[PDB]
This record gives structure tokens, C-alpha cells and sequence, in this order.
DNA sequence: ATCGAGGAAGTTCATATAAAAGGCAAACGGAAGCATTCTCAGAATATTCTTTGTGATGATGGAGTTTCACTCACAGAGCTGAACATGCCTTTTGATGGAGCAGTTTCCAAATACACTTTTGGTAGAATCTGCAGGTGGATATTTGAT
DNA sequence: ATCAAATATCCACCTGCAGATTCTACCAAAAGTGTATTTGGAAACTGCTCCATCAAAAGGCATGTTCAGCTCTGTGAGTGAAACTCCATCATCACAAAGAATATTCTGAGAATGCTTCCGTTTGCCTTTTATATGAACTTCCTCGAT
């Protein structure tokens, strides 16, 4: 089987800008 | 003889069964051919990733047997089976290791 | 809200208790769970509010599909598909 | 002493484990008066997996309440909850995830 | 007499793993997870024969009910391994 | 009238089949003949019992008249509930026991177990419902006692409730002329069988 | 005078009438934009009822977001807003009403 | 660095706050606003190209959208 | 071609207004709110005979999916209502 | 030379109902006192949604019904709430709602 | 017939039967 | 520093509980080959609808200065809710017979599709006929705040 | 204080887009009369499965008193946002031609249904065999607190 990137929650209520 | 539309595949997942379901339910009127076999290629996917991650959760806490709490660190530990999953609670579960931030010393 | 009145016999039927069985270091218990580092003291009353109107929402959606298939037994199918329309889905008994 | 360590020892015990947190026959007892006020006159029957059904749903709810309703007393300088931050915190959920 | 996925989700475990067990519970939690997402994407892809004027579920409207029942990254590698699965089975 | 007499009803006319359906309704002696030539009985029997509600709509339907429909349902099925056999003795129409049938348990209701129809062999047919003091009936678990004037032994049907048994036997005892009672060896299905063991060896001494 | 009133005559005027908040032809330019960083390469083509389509929703939901996330401000003692009381408002709807 | 996010304008955004009963809007609900207004349209617009480029279109249509809304949760009662 | 219920539910105001009209683009909700009802109930009351694995959706299998698609004092009615439409409908 | 509808007493087409009630596959066969129970409640809702807002038409003074008295009639009903929860209405507006505590 | 619409429908605030 | 006491891994160990190998009946379903059936891609074509352009245009937003109301840290008065220690009543287990009640099997008729029927009224859509709403002005009636 | 321009109302007008009204004709859908068919009510019975007790059994909760970490209120330095005078440029309406794109009509061929035969594969069922986990003891280790 191959790999996808899997991220722990990487917190999402805060708005994330490009930077 | 080689008759297993599974083997024909390659996949594990079986086919005939998924033919079977899609027309007892009532979902359209004629089923396509070319279909239950994508349809038991997507659950193989998403039956494959959860336990890979799920076989990282029983390695990492030191047992060999996944027990229904390992679901519950492996699904919720990613970000996009959080998404998929939005509206389930997992029975025999628990909840995520949550520190807060003001109990810090 | 109180049908089925209580006062067929005398007032106060609420013979022992009937809505006390969850205790006060249950309620506690839960919450300690969530991260809840400290409760005041009227929670211990506002739990008990919000569960009560947590069954009439699932035995309400539950009893009926028991009393459709002509039956007295609910069955763990049932509360299982109570869920799944009322927007928490179970993955337990099904 | 007078105060080792009062919480810190218990919430990271309870969050580690996944038992049942309302003991069985209260949370049975609970249901049949609610299950007898509706379809009156009858008081019905209950599979023994129905109770263990409801019970993973109703302490995997209000778990979700509460942790869901801690964010509020952060957002206020507290510590402490108080019914001001249930009240608030069913207000916001938005009609279809607890009333 | 009913019929789970119970055997075929053990082979999975099995190509994954070289030992890892599954109690019985786990199960039957990995049976209520495989009718979910079933019952979703057949439940949706009859949505679109019943829009769009036509009458058969065809091997093509599972994938736009692939790329609408999951999310972001999760999307891109199942319709890529979906549709490897069916060229296989066609030029068997 | 009240609510749960609704549900009640159409719970108890669904168990009778439908060849004596007939017979029970004439038998029962509570709705007028008139209203039955008005019910179709040769239709589904969902569109039956709705307007045999809304014929006990437009009455009074109060739950003593309405329990008294369950007791000539047992009268006639006889042979599913499981029976049992005490005797009194220590001390007729027993008309001095009728005074008093219902004295027991005085905070709970004025009559739990109130019913009035008599049969010949001097059988009186008595429904026992339960409850405590300070909860409702239960209407759905009931308990038979047929009790008759001249020999002292009563026939009483099994308790699905237990923990009731001796109180209602002292609830029988005192209520009677009487201060003993026992437990015999006589726990079977049916009535007939219960003639050739209690007809035989008490009539004939 | 200093100060009239300026909020509070605005507010009950606006909370009075239906119109539309947001002027279209921007809010076109923003959504070709959108459109094109999917469908790799090749533009598309909007009907002019799918613009007041979007504009009925995107106005129907910022404004609830932003009613049901000045509760928060009064939570706290405060008035005003700030990112602390958006932040956390598309928290406690849980992952499905604005994300 | 020029337009073409920026035409969500900087009072438009306080009149909607207005409707919701906001009495006095801080300075950063200007960039904030515009922050989830981006990631609301990236989970329509995707749902809403979908159905178009599945029964082989061009054209986003008036039931490109209501469908795409009422699969996410927000049915809307205007043009279907 | 596409057919609406714009001449029904116009009846439908004169029997409890004599005098109120409704204008062109309300008329256009009141298509999307009654199928938005009807979509929903009998597309949940399919559910309930494919669980107990019947195949006649009857005057039945309505009625329980009226008492799950409405809230409390809104349900005792509109079965009430519901059931007077049936009994005359039978003895005609 | 009778109609449907005019059997039940109601006004919503009872053929259209049936019409539509086999066309999509919600079960291969489908009763016939079916479609006149469900002609009923899709008359009872669309008949109490109304009798609301056209008691809003008169309080506002308008006797046309324009699609903001469809928004005052929903939303200022506990049990029509419920029902229409997850739905917004095009041209809507919001309740009047400032507290006091903001003003 | 008419039933009772409950205009303000305060229903967050828990309440008993007082 | 000095050293007592838990606290915590870390190890061993029997032990049921739960699970894996095995087996095979076998009841059931996937499969092949075939016969016949149609839904839907492909191509030609009228034609709805929408992009791209212009010029008026002015309501409306971007910039700036400001003045006051508002957010934030500190400190002190008051009160409230965790630790605690200890009887005891209450929840568990288990084992219990009884059994109400769920599940199965077997009949058959009263309700349902097929279908062509004739009807037909009934809805959708197309020009004509009204009138209700929004805006202007009639600006008079009325409470706002400065001399 | 009254003068004062706003804030608000009503009264009358006045298009002008917008519903409303016939009447269409007829297409499409529905309503009716039988033909022939069948799911599912309805009755009866096996036997799985759960209420209702008794009872050790202790584990867990109820009550009361304390106390230090909270919650609440006020002040004041410091500030970040509404308010307001201007002014341009960017949103809008109208149009019109241009057309890419949509929708309808029409044909046939590779694709799905359908019955049948014959195997393989998937079940429940023990059944034996096998194991991991967990609870216990267990000691040694070893952080942490009182002298």
C-alpha cells in the first residue's frame, strides 16, 4: 500500500492565513 | 476457472455481494457492471487506511490485539477521518488526551 | 412535563427518589472527563435537566419504531436507527 | 498532607480508561418512568443491549457537552463552570445537537 | 443466518499486518463503519441517476459520489487506487 | 373520561381472534347493537377497532367498565395461564365478604382491584391489578382469582408479579370469614383438570 | 451635538428591510476566482440566478455566524468583538456548519 | 496585492455584523470576516462544480446550487 | 413544462383568507417548502419498509413517519387531520 | 366522473401525489390509501404556514404576502421552528432582535 | 381547528416545573 | 546532606476469557453460457442565454483626524466549593425458575399492478385586464435639543 | 424658557410593474372497468430471552466541617473605534451584437436483465487448540517528602 500525508487535528477554529 | 470477480480484480473485498446490495435496496433500476467493482475498490480504501493507522495505535501502547479504544486514537488523531466521521461516536470509546492550556504549571 | 399526574394516590410521588440515581460524584465524574477542572454547585442540578431532555428526544424517536412493527420489545436495532435520523450515529450494535 | 493533589491525579485517570460512568440500574430506572410516559399505559421491554445502547450515547454526549462547554469559562477568566456555560453552550450548538 | 463483512475485513488486517489480532467488538465496529459509508455513497449516487434523467447507476456516478462523501486529501489517492481497480477488470 | 383507556382498548380487543369477536361484544354488554350493525366487521381489521374507539368515544369509557373486557377474555381463553389452587378454612353466598371485597392497601386508591361480574357455581371473577403507593397501576400484568361460595378453595391464576403471593392470601383470608390458608400441589393449565382433583375429592367425602 | 446616535438608529433600519449587503459585481469577481483555482486550466460559465443563489446563502450565513457569535462577546463582559469570538464560535458547532 | 478579495468591502462587512446585532466591531473582524467567507466558498464551489462537470456541462446552474447546499446541510428555499 | 403546485396552494389561501394574495416570488417557496416535505417523508418512510422487509408503502407506513418528522404538539394534529382525510375516504 | 380529492374532502392533488410516489423508486409497490394520508399533511403544514402569515399581513399592513412575512411566520413559532431547522429562506431578513444590554 | 403558537420560544435555558 | 515512604515501573505467573485454527455441512449465492432486451452515447440542429464591450453616473467607499467611550491589570472583600474521614444503604452478581413475547410456518383473500379503455377536467401556458405597492409630495403633526 | 430643523404620520396622487382573469386547446394526466395476480394479515406454536426476587457483598455514596483558591466589584492608566468632512473611482444599468453553449430530435449497439447449471466460498458450530491480558503479587527500583 502506498502513503498519504496524515496530519494530527492541526487546529482549525483558528483561521489560517497563506503564511 | 478463474471466476472470483474479487481475484479477477485484484482486490479483497468481495464483489458479488455489493452487486447483490445494490439492487434490494432499491437505488436505480438497472445496476452497471463496470460499477461494484469501483464501489468495492473506495471501502477496501478506506477499510485499509483506518487499520494502518489503527495497527500504529496497539504497537504504540504495547498490546497486539486492537481493542474498540484504538479506533478511537486512530481516527480522531488524523485530520480528514475527523471530517468524514463527524456524526459518530464510537462505543466502548473514550475521548482525545486533551491537556488544556491553562493547567499548565 | 408532569403528565400521567402524580397525585392518583396522595401528593409527593417521588417515593425515594426516581430521578436521583444519578448520583452527585456521577455527574462529577463525567465532567472530569471533558476537562472540567472545577464544578459549581448548580450543576449538580443542571445535568439532570439536560438528560432528562436528552431521552425524550431518542425514546421518542425510539419507542416508535417499536411500536410500528407490532411489538412490546424495543430492540438494540431500534435505538441504533433512532440515532441515525436524529444525527448521531452509532457504530456499537448495529 | 492537608492537599497533595486533589484533581490533576484523577481527570488524566479517567480520560486514560473507558468505563461506563452512571452505574447501570439508576440508568435503567430512569428510562422505564421517561419510556412510560409516552405510549401510556404500557410499560415495555428492553433488550439488555439497548441499555448498553443508550449509555454510549449518553455518556459519550455529555462528555462532548461538557469539554464543548469548558471552552466557554476560558473565554470569561474563570476556571469554574457555572449553568451560565451549559445554557450558553447549548445556544450556540444550534437546535439539532441537544435540546 | 445474516451475513457480515467479518472474513474479508480480516484479510485486510492480515495484508497489512503480519500479526495484529482484532477482539470481537472491533468487529463488529468495523461492520456499523462499512455499511455507513455504503449506505452513504449508494445512498447518494442514486440522488444523481434520479437528477440527471437516466436510469442506471453506471461505474461512473460512484466517482462524483466518491468526491462528494470524503474530504480533501482522503479523495485524490481513492479515486486513483478506485480506478486502477476497474482497467484491471476490464482487460482481464 | 381519561386517555389511557384509549390505549387500553385497542390493546385488549386485538387479542381476541376474529371468530368470537362476535360473541365477546355481545356478551360484554357495554356498547349498543345498533352501533354494531354500523361496524363493517368484514373489513381489515385496522379500520376495525378505530371506529370501535371512536364508538367508545362518544360514552363515557372510564377503566373499571373497560377491565371488566379482559375478564370474559379470560373466561374464554383458559387454557394459556397457568393456574393454582389455595383452600380457607378455620370458620352461603357470602354476602358479608362481598361487603368488603377491596380492604387492603387504603393510601393507594379507593379500588385497585374493583370488578363486578358474577357466574353461576358460585364463581365471582375478581381482576387483581398492582401497584404501590405512590405510582399507578400497572394494567397489563393482572392476576385471576376464582374463588366460590360454598367450597372454600379459590382458584388463582399465576402472579407474572411476584413478592405478592401471601399478601393475597391475606388480603383473601381477612376479607373472609377465614384464618388459615395454604399451598396446595395443584399448579397446572387448564379448568377441567382442576374438577377431577378438587370435584372429586372434596363433593365426594 | 457630539454624537447623535449613529448604531443603534442604523442597526433597527437594517434589521427592518431584505436587501442584499454585499454589491454583486464584486462578489462575481470573487467567485470566478474561486472556480477557476479548481477545474485546472479551463474557466467556466454562471448563470445569473446562481449569483443571487450564493448571495442568498453567504448573506444568510454570516449573519448567523455573526449573531450567534456575539454571544460570546457578552460572556465575557466585554462589547466589542475581537478573533477570540469568531475563533471560537466555528468551534462549538462541531466541524459542519462553517468550517 | 492589488484586488480581487478585497471587493468584500471594508463597511460591507459591518453592515452585515449589524444585522446580527453587533453594537461596536473591533479592527481585525475586517480580515476575519474575509477569512471564513474564503472558506465557506471553498465548500460550496467545490460541491457545486461537481454536479456540472458530472452530466457533462459548462454551466453552473440555478440547481447546480441548491442541490450542492441541501447535500452540505443548508437547504435553501429559493429556486429549486 | 416543468410542473408546480401554484394553483393548488393559491386554493389552498382563499379557504382561510377571502381577500389576501400572495405575490410571484413567494409562490416560488411555496414549492420548495412542500417538496422539501414531501422529499423527506416518503423518502424516510422507504426506510421503514425496506427494515422490516416489507414492499407496500400504505396508509400505514405514513403515519410513523409523520409522528418522526415533526415536533411534539405539531404531530397530534396533523395525525388527527390525517386520519379524518382516510375515514372518509374508505366510506364514500 | 369523480375526483380523487374531492373523495378525501381536501384540495392537494391526490393523482399527482400518486403519480409521483411510484416514479421514484421509494417502493415497488405502493398502497392505495397512501397517497390521500399523505395529501393531507402536505395540505396542513401549507395551510398553517399560511394562516400565520397572513395574520402577518395585516399587522404589518401590506395584504400581499411578499417573502419576508413567510420569514416573520417561521421563525416566530416554537414548533415551525423545528421543522424548518437546517433551512433558510432566499430574500429573508432576520427577526427584530437587538437585550437593552447592547442599547 | 387552532392550536397554541408560542411566540418567543425561550428553549436553551433549562426549566423546571416551577 | 540525610533518609523515610510511597509511587512507579518492571517482572513473573497462573489463568480464564477470549480468540484462532479446523472442519464441513450445506444452505446459499456468485458464475458461465446463452437468449433476448433496451437505455444511452454520437451526431445534426434550432436557439436560449451569457459573456464582452460602452458610457453615463453618482451613490458610495478610502483616506484622514478625533474625541470619547471602551478593554485590561491590580488589589482587596467576601463566599464557596474541593479534600476528608466514616457509617451505611444501595448496586452489583448470580442464579433463579417462569414466561411473556419474538420468530417461524402455513394458508388465501382482499387489496394491487397491467392495460386499454373513454373521458375530461384539468393544469400549463398564452394575451388581456386590473390595482396594489413604492415613491413623491401634501409637507401638518410631534418630540428631539439649543437660547 | 421657544425657535428650531428633524423624526414621524397621514392624506392624496400616480404610475407601472406586477398579479389577476379569461380562455384557450389539448396535451397530458387521470378516472374507470376488468383481468389476473400476490403481498401480507391472521392464526398457531417453538423456545429464546428478560422481568422480578433473594443476598451476600462491598463498593460506593451521603453528611458535615473546614479552608485556600477562587469570583465579584471598583479604579484608573492607556487606548482603539465610531463619527464626519470631502471626493474620486469603481459598481451599475442599458444595450446589442456575437456566440459558445444548451436542449431536442433521432438512430443502433454494446450493455443489463433473465433463466439455467454446477461449483466454491462463506457461513454457523463446535471444537479443539492456543494465547494475551489482567489482575495479583512482587521486589527492586526510585521520586518525593519529612528531619
Amino acid at each position: 500500500k502506498s502513503r498519504r500525508i496524515s496530519r494530527r487535528p492541526s487546529d482549525w477554529w483558528v483561521v489560517k492565513s497563506e503564511e | 476457472k478463474a471466476k472470483s470477480r474479487s481475484s479477477r480484480a485484484g482486490l479483497q473485498f468481495p464483489v458479488g455481494r455489493v452487486h447483490r446490495l445494490l439492487r434490494k435496496g432499491n437505488y436505480a433500476e438497472r445496476v452497471g457492471a463496470g460499477a461494484p467493482v469501483y464501489l468495492a475498490a473506495v471501502l477496501e480504501y478506506l477499510t485499509a487506511e483506518i487499520l494502518e493507522l489503527a495497527g500504529n495505535a496497539a504497537r504504540d501502547n504495547k498490546k497486539t490485539r486492537i481493542i474498540p479504544r484504538h479506533l478511537q486514537l486512530a481516527i480522531r488523531n488524523d485530520e480528514e477521518l475527523n471530517k468524514l466521521l463527524g456524526r459518530v461516536t464510537i462505543a466502548q470509546g473514550g475521548v482525545l488526551p486533551n491537556i488544556q492550556s491553562v493547567l499548565l504549571p | 412535563k408532569g403528565l400521567g399526574k402524580g397525585g392518583a394516590k396522595r401528593h409527593r410521588k417521588v417515593l425515594r427518589d426516581n430521578i436521583q440515581g444519578i448520583t452527585k460524584p456521577a455527574i462529577r465524574r463525567l465532567a472530569r472527563r471533558g476537562g472540567v477542572k472545577r464544578i459549581s454547585g448548580l450543576i449538580y442540578e443542571e445535568t439532570r435537566g439536560v438528560l432528562k431532555v436528552f431521552l425524550e428526544n431518542v425514546i421518542r424517536d425510539a419507542v416508535t419504531y417499536t411500536e410500528h412493527a407490532k411489538r412490546k420489545t424495543v430492540t438494540a436495532m431500534d435505538v441504533v436507527y433512532a440515532l441515525k435520523r436524529q444525527g448521531r450515529t452509532l457504530y456499537g450494535f448495529g | 498532607s492537608r492537599r497533595r493533589q486533589g484533581w490533576l491525579k484523577e481527570i488524566r485517570k479517567l480520560q486514560k480508561s473507558t468505563h461506563l460512568l452512571i452505574r447501570k440500574l439508576p440508568f435503567s430506572r430512569l428510562a422505564r418512568e421517561i419510556c412510560v410516559k409516552f405510549t401510556r399505559g404500557v410499560d415495555f421491554n428492553w433488550q439488555a443491549q439497548a441499555l448498553l445502547a443508550l449509555q454510549e450515547a449518553a455518556e459519550a454526549f455529555l462528555v462532548h457537552l461538557f469539554e464543548d462547554a469548558y471552552l466557554l469559562t476560558l473565554h470569561a477568566g474563570r476556571v469554574t463552570l457555572f449553568p451560565k456555560d451549559v445554557q450558553l453552550a447549548r445556544r450556540i450548538r444550534g437546535l439539532e445537537e441537544g435540546l | 443466518r445474516k451475513e457480515s463483512y467479518s472474513v474479508y475485513v480480516y484479510k485486510v488486517l492480515k495484508q497489512v499486518h503480519p500479526d495484529t489480532g482484532i477482539s470481537s467488538k472491533a468487529m463488529g465496529i468495523m461492520n456499523s463503519f462499512v455499511n455507513d459509508i455504503f449506505e452513504r455513497i449508494a445512498g447518494e449516487a442514486s440522488r444523481l441517476a434520479h437528477y440527471n434523467k437516466r436510469s442506471t447507476i453506471t461505474s461512473r456516478e460512484i466517482q462524483t459520489a466518491v468526491r462528494l462523501l470524503l474530504p480533501g486529501e482522503l479523495a485524490k489517492h481513492a479515486v486513483s487506487e478506485g480506478t486502477k481497480a476497474v482497467t484491471k477488470y476490464t482487460s482481464s | 373520561m381519561d386517555e389511557t383507556v384509549a390505549e387500553f382498548i385497542k390493546r385488549t380487543i386485538l387479542k381476541i381472534p376474529m371468530n368470537e369477536l362476535t360473541t365477546i361484544l355481545k356478551a360484554w354488554d357495554f356498547l349498543s347493537e345498533n352501533q354494531l350493525q354500523t361496524v363493517n366487521f368484514r373489513q381489515r381489521k385496522e379500520s376495525v377497532v378505530q371506529h370501535l374507539i371512536h364508538l367508545c368515544e362518544e360514552k363515557r369509557a372510564s377503566i373499571s367498565d373497560a377491565a371488566l373486557l379482559d375478564i370474559i377474555y379470560m373466561q374464554f381463553h383458559q387454557h394459556q395461564k397457568v393456574w393454582d389452587v389455595f383452600q380457607m378454612s378455620k370458620g352461603f353466598d357470602m354476602k358479608q365478604f362481598k361487603n368488603s371485597f377491596k380492604k387492603i392497601l387504603q393510601r393507594a386508591l379507593k379500588n385497585v382491584t374493583v370488578s363486578f361480574r358474577e357466574t353461576e357455581e358460585n364463581a365471582v371473577w375478581i381482576r387483581i391489578a398492582w401497584g404501590t403507593q405512590y405510582t399507578k397501576p400497572n394494567q397489563y400484568k393482572p392476576t385471576y382469582v376464582v374463588y366460590y361460595s360454598q367450597t372454600p378453595y379459590a382458584f388463582t391464576s399465576s402472579s407474572m408479579l411476584r413478592r405478592n403471593t401471601p399478601l393475597l392470601g391475606q388480603a383473601l383470608t381477612i376479607a373472609s370469614k377465614h384464618h388459615q390458608i395454604v399451598k396446595m400441589d395443584l399448579r397446572s393449565r387448564y379448568l377441567d383438570s382442576l374438577k377431577a382433583i378438587v370435584f372429586k375429592q372434596y363433593n365426594q367425602t
